[PDB]
């Protein structure tokens, strides 16, 4: 249940 | 953190937050010791037992947060991973002995009113502070209950035991590298970490010179504030040298 | 570390949290 993290980290 | 409270805002400015990309999800806690070294447990990274054997892009090092899981817009800094550095002789296989690991961050994190580092104690400050009775500070966003979640990082402040009452709680054999914190079931009082704290920092703040210090990383416990027995925690200063090693040898 | 341990919104202005003296008074 983790908010989605900007997709420039991962 | 069972039996803590909510954390105040800014009250732990090095928590750090060792969060699996895939699938996205908490797996320990860790600590800021300055703009590039995250420190955490050994066993974060690397227990077979439970088939862990993590790698540097496996992870991400999420700081200056508060929410468990939102993603903190404008406050928290999200580093990778530049490289993971385990005790050599971090022992996994009888007990989890030398229960202690580094991370160098890809880049310097940038410090703000939510990320600061802590200090690591020397020889003075962890002979006066770790003594039984006196008590330090456990924080993380681990389970509230041995068997939810919280919605914000916890803490809790517990005393440092006596070694013998540590020995005598357990049938695990206790080494010098460790040390255990908790109420005895007779002082009323209880909290404990839990699963998704460990890795994390227990800090003490010196009464001599006003600064936090990091004497525990969550190691170890069976259950959790199970009454008669105690968090076990990596002895910071006692594996000093070889974090003063690592750092001067592969880091900045 | 020269500045760690002194945490921007407590230590550096002179503000303690709520349950810090607990530690203090064990010592
Ligand atoms: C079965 C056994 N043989 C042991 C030998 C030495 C130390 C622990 C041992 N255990 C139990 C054991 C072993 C490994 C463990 C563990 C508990 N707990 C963790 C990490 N999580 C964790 C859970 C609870 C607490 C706590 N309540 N304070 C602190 C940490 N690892 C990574």
């Amino acid at each position: 249940d983790f908010e989605e993290i900007p997709e420039e980290y991962l | 953190i069972v039996e803590g409270s909510d954390a105040e805002i800014g009250m732990s400015p090095w928590q750090v937050m060792l969060f699996r990309k895939s699938p996205q999800e908490l797996l320990c806690g860790a600590s800021l010791i300055s703009d590039r070294w995250v420190l955490t447990a050994a066993h974060c990274l690397l227990y077979p037992p439970w088939d862990k054997n993590f790698t540097e892009n496996d992870l991400l090092v999420r700081i200056g947060k508060h929410s468990r899981t939102r993603y903190e817009r404008n406050i928290e800094k999200i580093s990778m991973l530049e490289k993971i550095y385990i005790h050599p002789r971090y022992n996994w296989r009888e007990n989890l002995d030398r229960d202690i690991a580094l991370m160098k961050l890809k880049k310097p994190v940038a410090f703000s009113d939510y990320i600061h580092p802590v200090c690591l104690p020397d020889r003075e400050t962890a002979a006066s502070l770790l003594q039984a009775g006196y008590k330090g500070r456990v924080t993380g966003w681990g389970n509230l209950k041995e068997t939810g979640q919280p919605s914000v990082l916890q803490v809790v402040n517990l005393p440092i035991v006596e070694r013998p009452v540590c020995k005598d709680s357990t049938r695990i054999r206790i080494t010098d590298n460790m040390f255990c914190a908790g109420y005895k079931p007779d002082e009323g009082k209880r909290g404990d970490a839990c699963e998704g704290d460990s890795g994390g920092p227990f800090v003490m703040k010196s009464p001599f010179n006003n600064r936090w210090y990091q004497m525990g990383i969550v190691s170890w416990g069976e259950g959790c504030d199970r009454d008669g027995k105690y968090g076990f925690y990596t002895h910071v200063f006692r594996l000093k040298k070889w974090i003063q090693k690592v750092i001067d040898q592969f880091g900045e | 570390e020269a500045d760690c341990g002194l945490r921007p919104l407590f230590e550096k202005k002179s503000l303690e949290d709520k349950t810090e003296r607990e530690l203090l008074e064990s010592y």
